[PDB]
RNA sequence: CGGAGAGGUA
């Protein structure tokens, strides 16, 4: 979706929006996983354990 | 309702104004579009004629800079609400979080 | 494609080292000014170099 | 010489989710393939889209009553809907419903030319028995992306107040993946296949949307060359069209019995501007 | 016809205005300016360049001297009328003729943050990779090389170029031979030129 | 404790991943980082200020 | 393409002067029809101009 | 109106005198401007058939890192003027031929043998120069037909073949308007040969090839 | 087709 400048970076040390966007992916990541026990039919055991 | 939080968000849409906090609790009664009808429970309703609690929701209006302000129900028939929970998500809330 | 991650800064293996050195010379080497041996002018242009 | 691919397997792991593949293929054919063929389907791939008059509305910014969504709201939630329609390309659905629920996509019309992929797909909540809701869904057929606000010509008609413009996203690919890797021995080496893994929202069919892609990249492949009382009465002498009014002198004209008062006047009117009947 | 007539057609924007439009903008400069202007560098010469859109389009080479970003920046344009003032912008302030500084003789169109780093990765030279010790037999076969997929960008090969020498009474002695380079450095000689 | 969360969905534990071109089909050296970030928009439009 | 103008300012070292004769040959070519001493390219009067004395 | 997309009109074609050219597609749609202009130009770099120099042995040199008297070159730099020779075959695959002349003067392309079918299509092309009365030079140049570039390592002396016969090309995408749109790509290609073929039938070459591995679909 | 004050942008 977006395409940002990585030499922004390190002139103006902004290092939060590094781990926020590793962070971001591994949110969306979890919530990968829940949608693909939701797209198909999975017991709520399942869901209650992960 | 953006992912990477602080914890900070609740805090900031419940103490404004934006939102449409549930003054007692009880049963959602008629849920609408610019109106929430809640059934007060026995003992939050006034001894003398209490009655119900009735909001109305405010619809496409304009601030101080031009901008939209409106708000939206997130609840349902039938789904208990008790004191403090959020019955409303005006501009930038989801589910009773900011969201800018 | 030269992005910017998280590992692209390495920081030192032997960095713990010089702060745990160096903290071990401050804690003993404000003592000694203590003792009337240096004056605070002078301990405070020590510090810091 | 060049072994030339063919489709041949096509997988279906959901109603949405294919994965087709292209073999043989030979060297640095995989890439030149598969980026040129997502090129496409990405960009213009026809489809169907909802393009909505409610009873009792006037505008998006308006509220209804009984209903639990908004007026803006219940046009957002209709641009996601999976329409499928193959007879003609402007079809004019119908959804009416009343009593507490939810108001789902089955509920519309069962028109026998149009195919709803996703039934439960929820559109809008009545919250009161005694409330309906009412709509005619104009759906269309197109490509590509085009939004509401780009119909603002004012030049061929007006819509009435109860009419509300929809942006339409008639565009059924979602998203295309492509990956080259080694083929089997097949008695000779140095042959890959093409395994493209498609999605849509169950509006097109995996093989009609790769040789609907590759008819479109061929057809750009071939620039590889060097270079009424008015009108009745001059209708009443077999006269239909101004040429043939225009052709005789208004004198003519009015040494005819069949021409009146009515059209003689307006007949001078349309020649003081010098547009026609100018002898 | 007449005066009105004109400004009707404009006014409803008929498709025949636009290529009446592209025949005046072809060769009438515009001046664009900054709000800070400190140096006589803030007020250039351009050509406009119809595009569609509500911004406008300004040659990253040229940020330097206007001290410009890009976070929100806003520039103001001006349209010469006479002939002297489209001369003027021309032969005086126009942004092919103002590259050094009136402070001092360096150059001011020095470019950075996306081209220092590119050329700085084109005539890097790797140690080991794919293509590494071969012969090229110019640069032209060095593109051909690279963009196959067959050598990296960085990998140390012998290529022969043919660099021209202006330092005679304009005579140009074409010295040929077998100098050591990368693949990098060898597309980048295309670019080059004679003197 | 991130590196922890990328390790639960399957996701890389580096945080960066390999892209391709869109143009040309190719594929960039030097895996970017590709993650999740919450942008903003602010109240200033070219629409008023043309 | 009247990119840039060196080659006719090495001629005539002023670049004051240039402006001033071309705004009146340009003038010239304008104000009253004439075929320009050099061939057309959807050119304007100021482009031909430049272009006549770079000889 | 679904599936009516822009045709573009190459009004322009400008080439330079021998072995370069440059086309300008216009107008195109949105997207189709790198879409072709990329399809075309890994295939002709990556798979373009043609016929270059596979390997060459010297009559008495066995070995890279060695030289012979009476030439002003090396033995390494006169492989180049080798890969640079551009040379037509007919229909036969492969087929040697010999450098055998003793005198003082630049070796050109004349030098070689004709041996029938091949036709050199630079005779002014220079391999190495004599300088010595004595000096005899004598090898054994081995053309073969194949598509692409192979370099040393992927295969007496080696030779690393350019069966492409293009020489480089880079397209340049650009912004063409209609009457009202404006958003519409604009393709210039441009591109070099060897002189073996003109570029302007070099273009016909690929597009046909690529036209032919889209037959099972369409 | 104004005068002061407040806030914001580069
Ligand atoms: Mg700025």
């Amino acid at each position: 979706d977006i395409v940002l400048n990585p030499l922004g970076v390190p002139s103006r040390m902004n290092i939060g929006q590094i781990l926020e966007t590793h962070l971001g992916m591994a949110a969306k990541g979890i919530g990968d996983k829940i949608n693909a026990m939701l797209k198909q039919q999975q017991e709520v055991a399942k869901l209650r354990e992960f | 309702k953006p992912l990477v939080g602080t914890g900070m968000e609740r805090a900031v849409a419940v103490d404004s104004g934006v939102t449409a906090v549930a003054k007692r609790g009880g049963v959602v009664q008629y849920v609408d579009a610019s109106r929430i009808v809640i059934k007060v429970n026995e003992d939050e309703m006034y001894p003398g004629e209490a009655g119900i609690d009735i909001y109305n929701l405010t619809k496409y209006t304009r601030s101080n800079q031009n901008t939209c302000i409106n708000q939206m129900p997130c609840v349902s028939l039938g789904e208990p609400v008790e004191r403090g929970d959020v019955l409303a998500d005006g501009p930038s809330t989801d589910l009773g979080e900011l969201a800018l | 494609g030269a992005s910017v991650g998280i590992d692209d800064m390495v920081i030192p293996e032997k960095k713990h080292e010089i702060i745990s050195e160096a903290e071990a010379e401050v804690a003993e080497i404000q003592e000694q000014f203590q003792s009337g041996l240096v004056t605070a002018g002078e301990r405070y242009n020590k510090v810091i170099d | 010489e060049f072994l030339k691919p063919r489709l041949v397997d096509i997988e279906q792991v959901s109603s949405t989710h294919a994965k087709v593949t292209l073999e043989p293929l030979e060297r640095g054919f995989g890439h030149t393939l598969g980026n040129a063929l997502r090129r496409i389907l990405l960009s213009s791939m026809p489809g169907c889209a909802v393009t909505v008059e409610i009873d009792g509305v006037l505008h998006e910014y308006s509220t209804k009553e009984g209903v639990q969504e908004d007026i803006l709201e219940i046009l957002l939630n209709l641009k996601g809907l999976a329409v499928r329609v193959q007879g003609k390309d402007e079809v004019i659905l119908t959804l009416n419903k009343s009593g507490i629920g939810p108001v789902t996509a089955a509920d519309i019309t069962h028109d026998g030319d149009v195919e709803i992929v996703k039934p439960q797909h929820v559109i809008c909540h009545l919250t009161d028995e005694n409330a309906s809701i009412s709509m005619r869904i104009k759906v269309q057929r197109g490509r590509g992306y085009v939004p509401a606000s780009t119909r603002i010509h004012s030049e061929e008609d007006e819509r009435p107040i109860g009419r509300l413009l929809v942006d339409a996203c008639y565009s059924p690919v979602e998203r295309i993946a492509y990956n080259v890797e080694a083929a089997r021995v097949e008695q000779r080496t140095d042959l890959d296949k093409l395994v493209i893994e498609m999605e849509t929202n169950g509006t097109i069919d995996p093989e009609e949307a790769i040789r609907r892609a590759a008819t479109i990249l061929a057809e750009q492949l071939e620039a590889f060359v060097d270079l009424v009382r008015s009108a009745n009465c001059l209708k009443a002498e077999a006269i239909h069209y101004i040429g043939d009014l225009v052709q005789r002198t208004e004198v003519e004209l009015l040494k005819t019995p069949n021409l009146g008062k009515k059209s003689l006047t307006e007949i001078k009117d349309v020649l003081a501007s010098r547009g026609l009947s100018l002898g | 016809t007449t005066i009105k007539a004109a400004k009707k057609m404009v006014e409803r924007e008929e498709a025949v205005v636009w290529d009446i439009l592209d025949e005046v903008i072809r060769e009438h400069p515009v001046l664009l300016n900054r709000a800070p202007t400190l140096h006589r560098l803030g007020i250039q010469a351009f050509e406009p360049v119809l595009i569609e859109g509500k911004a406008i389009q300004l040659h990253p080479l040229v940020c330097a001297a206007y001290n410009a970003d890009f976070d929100g920046d806003q520039m103001a344009v001006h349209v010469p009328l006479t002939l002297e003032a489209q001369l003027e912008a021309r032969a005086l302030m126009m942004s092919t003729n103002n590259i050094l500084s009136p402070a001092n003789g360096e150059p001011i169109i020095v470019p950075s943050q996306d081209v220092v780093l590119g050329l700085y990765y084109m005539t890097r030279d790797c140690v080991n990779a794919k293509g590494e010790g071969m012969v090229l037999t110019g640069p032209k076969e060095a593109e051909r090389l690279y963009r196959s997929g067959l050598a990296s960008l960085h990998a140390r090969v012998k290529v022969r170029i043919t660099e021209y020498e202006k330092d005679a009474n304009g005579e140009l002695v074409a010295k040929t031979s077998l100098k050591d380079t990368t693949v990098g450095r060898a597309i980048l000689w295309m670019i080059v030129p004679k003197g | 404790e991130i590196k922890e969360l990328l390790k639960l969905g399957d996701l890389p534990t580096s945080g960066q991943i390999r892209l391709y071109d869109g143009r040309t089909g190719e594929q960039f050296e030097r895996p970017v980082t590709v993650g999740y970030m919450y942008m903003l928009k602010l109240n200033h439009l070219v629409d008023d200020k043309m | 393409a009247r990119v840039t103008v060196q080659d006719a300012v090495e001629k005539i070292g002023n670049r004051f002067d240039l402006v001033l004769v071309a705004a009146r040959r340009a003038r010239q070519m304008q104000v009253g029809g004439k075929d320009p001493l050099v061939p057309e390219e959807n050119d304007k009067t100021t482009v031909i101009a430049l272009r006549e004395i770079e000889e």
